[PDB]
C-alpha cells in the first residue's frame, strides 16, 4: 500500500558543540573608585603638505 | 465558505522567545561602472555600478528540520515552524564618494542656461558630456521580490508613420540584481523609447531605469513584497541643455501669454526656431555621513502590512540602492615597454573599475504555526507553496500499479523501455537574477558573540548570562 | 464526509427552507410605450427604422431586481451574511394596459385563395397566379405567465425524414420546444407552426406571420417540470369562430382516393363536362376573434400569489422575474397618412396622399415583493446547488479569495489609441445563458420602495392584507 | 497641447499645474450600513466628514 | 419642504433616441443637471462604488 521509500534526511544541529563564548570585560575586571588624569604637554608638528 | 478579509500574522503565527543570529561573511563585487567587458560572449569584467539595485535573495535553513534538544514546545503532527525577521543591519564598507557617468556622443546641441547670441544646426552636433546622477538611498525588505515601475512603449490603437512618438505605458516588473535605479532622467525604457542611443549616459543608454512601486507594494493584500522600507533621494538641476534632431512636434504658432501670433520675420537670424526640446543634467549634491541610511540596525517591531515580518518559504529579499559610495577608481597600465623616460599618451592604457562592499546581518525569531482546518484553508488561499513545502497537504490519492519491470532492458526481443522522463522542476523565480546569499550554514543562537546580536540584546535589555 | 440525512432525493417546496419575513416592498415600471409597424419592420439601408410592433406578439418582460444581499432595511444585522442569504419572493403583481379596446385586422396582398367554398354557385378551374388580396381578424387570445425563468413555447417545425423524398414532397412535422422571446408571434387560428420552413409558398397566411414562427405556451411541459421555476401562476382567455370557408390553389400533393360510394367528389364525375377534374380539397378557414369586452379582461387587476402551482412558491431566484403578456384585445392599427410636401392641390387625388400604418402599445407593471431569508446549512446548500449551481455561485458564499488577487488595471480614456485594446472582449465571468435571447429588459433596481400606501398596487395590497399606514396626524 | 490644427491628440500635462480633484461621495441617505434604522428619514439627514 | 410639485413629474423617455421618426429628444430643455460648478474643469473622481 504505502511504501517506505528511503530519503536523504537533512537535520541541522546548532550549535554543533558549545565552544568558548567570549564574555564581556565587566564579568572578570572589577572596577574601583580610583580615577587618574593623564595628559600630553602639547603635540606640534611642522612639515611640508605634499612631500 | 472559508474566510474573506486578510488578517494579521499575529493571529495565527505564535512567537517563541528563541532568537537566532545569521550573517554574511563579507560580500564584495568588482566590475566596470558603465558596461560589461566581454571578449565576444563570455563576460570578462561584469558591470558593477553604484547606481544598480542590489537585490539579495537570502536563503534560510528550514526550521522544521532543526534538531532542538527538547522539542516538546511544538508538535510536528499539528504544528509547523517559520522564521520571523526581527532585526537587520545592512553594512556598507567603502568610503563615501560621488562617481560620474557620461556619453562620448551625447545628443546635446547647446547650453541654453544663458545664450550670448542665437545659434545654428548641422549633422552630428553630439558632444562628450558627463554628469553626476541623482543621489538615492533605499532599502526594502520582504519575503517576496520587490515590484518596480517604469514607462515603456505600448502598442497604439492605429498605425503611425515612421518617426512618430512612441505611446507611453506604466509597466510593472520585478526589480532584479543589476537593474538600474532612476538617475534623474525618469523611470523609462531607454532601449525602446530612445532610438537615438545618445540621449542619456552610457550606463543607462540601453538599460531600463526602474523606481520601486511603493503605491502597489503597500496596497497589495498580504503585504509580502515589503514589510519595511527606508529611502532618501536628492537632486538639483546642474546645467540646462537642448536636444538636436528633427522637431517632432512644432511649437503652436499662437502665443497664449500675449493672445497673438508670433514669428521672427523682422529678425533674419531668428526665423528658424531653435529646439524647444530641453533637458537638465541632474546632480545629487553633497553626500554626508549624517544622512546615512546604512550601517545602522533596524528593529522590525510592527510591519507596514498584515505580514508582521514572517519569512514565508524560508526566503527573504533585501533590496538596496546606495548612490553615496559610487566612486569609480581610475586604473592605468603602462603598455608596450616599462622603459621610457618621457610621458606619452599612447604609452598608457586607462581603465575604470568600481568596487562595492556589503555585509548583511539579521536577527530571526522562531515562530510556530498550529495548522487547524481554518488556518490551513487561509494559508492555502494565501499561498499553496507554503503547504507544499511543509509536509502536510496533498494526502496520497492513487493506489499501487504494476510497472512490469522487463529484465533485459537493452535487448532487441522486447519493445523500448526508455521512460525516466522528468528533470527537476521546482524554482518559480528561476527567470529572475538576484544576489543569492546562502545563510543555511550561518545560523547561530549565541547572539552575544555578534555585533548585531549584542545590539539586539542591549536594545531588549537581556544581558548575557554571567 | 456529509452526515445523515443523505442528499434529498425528491423536490421539496420552497416553504421548507425559504423563511419569509414581514418586510414588503413595492416596485413599478413608469409606463412602457412601444410604437412600430404591425406587419413588418420598416428596413432602410441594412437597419430597422420602424420596428415590428403588433398585438399578436409575445411580450416577455425580463424584470431585474436589486440584489438584497447588499441592501439596508430598517435594521442593521438582522441576517447573518456568513450563514444566511436573502432572496425576493413575488406576492403580488398588476399588469396595467393603457390603450382603448379594439380589434386590428391583417392580410396578404397575394393570398393563396382559389375560391369561396362556403356557398359556391357552380364548378370552376385553376390557372396561373390565382392569388387575391384577403384580410382577416385573427383569434382573440389573452394570457399572462409569471415565472423566475423564461417561458417555454411549442410549435410544429420541419423534421429530418428517415430517408430522402422527391422535390415538392410534404415536409415531415416535428414538435419543437423553444423559449418564448419578446416579439415572437402567438398563434392566430392557423396553428402553432413554422411558416417560413413549412410553407415555401410564402403566400398562405397574412403578412405578419408569413415569414415567422407562431408559438403556443407549452403548459404541459411548464407545469410538469420538477422545480416549477418557469411557472408560478398563469391566466389565459382565448376565443375563435371560423368566419369564411376558403380553398387553396396549387398542385394537389396527395390526391383524393377513388374509393367511397356516398360522397359526390369520389364518384367519378366523368358524365359532367365541368366536374371531371376535382376542385382543390385543401380547404382553409379564416379565423375570427369575436367581440372584445371590458368584463372579460385579464389585465388591470391585482393578482396575489397565495400559493404557486409548482414547488417554487414565488421565489425570485437569481434576482430575476419573467412576465409574459399577450393581448389581442387592444391591437388597433392606427391608419395615418401624409400628403405631398406641397399641399397646394385643392382637389383629391390618390397619388397625392401616402398612407402608412402604425400600432402603439402601452404597459405599466406594478409588483409587491416580500423579503425572504435562506439559512444555508450543509443540506440546504447541497439542495440549492443541485437545483441550480448559478444561484449559489452568483452570491459568493462558500468561496475564499483565490491566491492570485483581483486587482483590475482600469485606464481613464478607454477609446484612445496606443493602449493595446478596449481590454474586455471575452465574457468569462457572470454571463447568464440568456445572452442569445431577446427580452423587454426592465430594470427595477432603483424602483424599490417600502412606502406601500403611496402606490396604487401597494394600497390595494394593504386593503387585501387589512392593514393601513400608521397615522401622521 | 498637441493638435493637428483642431482635436486634442496629446494634452498638456506639466508638474507646474494645479491638480484640482473633485471627489464624488455616495449619498449617505441611500446607503446600506450594518444597521440602517439609526436615523429617522423624516426628521434627520446624514452627511460624511473627512477624518 | 417639498410636496414635490403640485403637478406630475413623470417624464416619458423614448426608445431608439437617435432616429428621425421621434423628432426630437436631444438635450434641448435642461433638467436638474445644474451643477453650479459646471463652467469649471476639475479632475473628476467617482468614489460612489469605492466605499
Amino acid at each position: 500500500m504505502a511504501m517506505w521509500t528511503p530519503q536523504t534526511g537533512k537535520l541541522y544541529l546548532p550549535p554543533t558543540t558549545p565552544v568558548a563564548k567570549v564574555q564581556s570585560t565587566d564579568e572578570y575586571v572589577y572596577p574601583t573608585s580610583l580615577f587618574c588624569h593623564a595628559h600630553t604637554d602639547r603635540l606640534l608638528t611642522v612639515g611640508h603638505p605634499f612631500f | 465558505t472559508p474566510v474573506a478579509k486578510v488578517q494579521s500574522t499575529d493571529e495565527y503565527v505564535y512567537p517563541t522567545s528563541l532568537f537566532c543570529h545569521a550573517h554574511t561573511d563579507r560580500l564584495l563585487t568588482v566590475g566596470h561602472p558603465f558596461f560589461s567587458v566581454i571578449d565576444n560572449d563570455k563576460v570578462t569584467v561584469p558591470k558593477v555600478s553604484g547606481n544598480q539595485y542590489r537585490v539579495f535573495r537570502l536563503k534560510f535553513p528550514d526550521p522544521n528540520k532543526f534538531a532542538l534538544p527538547q522539542k516538546d514546545f511544538y508538535d510536528p503532527e499539528k504544528e509547523r515552524l517559520v522564521w520571523r525577521l526581527r532585526g537587520l543591519e545592512i553594512g556598507r564598507g567603502g568610503p563615501l564618494g560621488i562617481g560620474t557617468t557620461g556619453h562620448p556622443l551625447f545628443n546635446k546641441l547647446g547650453d541654453t542656461e544663458n545664450p550670448n547670441k542665437y545659434q545654428q544646426g548641422s549633422k552630428d552636433n553630439r558632444q562628450n558630456t558627463s554628469m553626476d546622477p541623482k543621489q538615492t538611498q533605499l532599502f526594502i525588505v520582504g519575503c517576496e521580490p520587490p515590484t518596480g515601475e517604469h514607462w515603456d512603449v505600448a502598442k497604439p490603437c492605429g498605425a503611425l508613420e515612421k518617426g512618430d512618438c512612441p505611446p507611453i505605458q506604466l509597466v510593472n516588473s520585478v526589480i532584479e540584481d543589476g537593474d538600474m535605479c532612476d538617475i534623474g532622467f525618469g523611470n523609462m525604457n531607454f532601449k525602446e523609447l530612445q532610438q537615438d542611443r545618445s540621449g542619456v549616459p552610457l550606463d543607462i543608454v540601453s538599460t531600463r531605469c526602474k523606481w520601486p512601486d511603493f503605491l502597489k507594494m503597500t496596497n497589495e493584500a498580504y503585504g509580502d513584497k515589503m514589510f519595511f522600507f527606508g529611502r532618501r533621494e536628492q537632486v538639483y538641476a546642474r546645467h540646462f541643455f537642448t536636444r538636436n534632431g528633427s522637431v517632432g512636434e512644432p511649437i503652436p504658432n499662437s502665443v497664449s501669454p500675449s493672445d497673438f501670433y508670433y514669428a521672427p520675420d523682422s529678425t533674419q537670424d531668428q526665423k528658424t526656431l531653435a529646439p524647444s526640446v530641453y533637458f537638465g543634467t541632474p546632480s545629487g549634491s553633497l553626500v554626508s555621513s549624517d544622512g546615512q541610511l546604512f550601517n545602522r540596525p533596524f528593529w522590525l517591531q510592527r510591519a507596514q502590512g498584515n505580514n508582521n515580518g514572517v519569512c514565508w518559504h524560508n526566503e527573504l529579499f533585501v533590496t538596496v540602492v546606495d548612490n553615496t559610495r559610487n566612486t569609480n577608481f581610475t586604473i592605468s597600465q603602462q603598455t608596450n615597454t616599462p622603459n621610457p623616460d618621457t610621458y606619452d599618451s599612447t604609452n598608457f592604457k586607462n581603465y575604470l573599475r568600481h568596487v562595492e562592499q556589503f555585509e548583511l546581518s539579521l536577527i530571526a525569531q522562531l515562530c510556530k504555526v498550529p495548522l487547524d482546518p481554518g488556518v490551513l484553508a487561509h494559508i492555502n488561499t494565501m499561498n499553496p507553496t507554503i503547504l507544499e513545502n511543509w509536509n502536510l497537504g496533498f494526502v496520497p490519492p492513487p493506489q499501487q500499479s504494476i510497472s512490469d519491470d522487463y529484465r533485459y532492458i537493452t535487448s532487441s526481443a522486447t519493445r523500448c523501455p526508455d521512460q525516466n522522463p522528468p528533470k527537476e522542476r521546482e524554482d518559480p523565480y528561476k527567470g529572475l537574477i538576484f544576489w543569492e546569499v546562502d545563510l543555511t550554514e550561518r545560523f547561530s543562537q549565541d547572539l552575544d558573540q555578534f555585533a548585531l546580536g549584542r545590539k539586539f540584546l542591549y536594545q531588549a535589555g537581556i544581558r548575557t548570562a554571567v
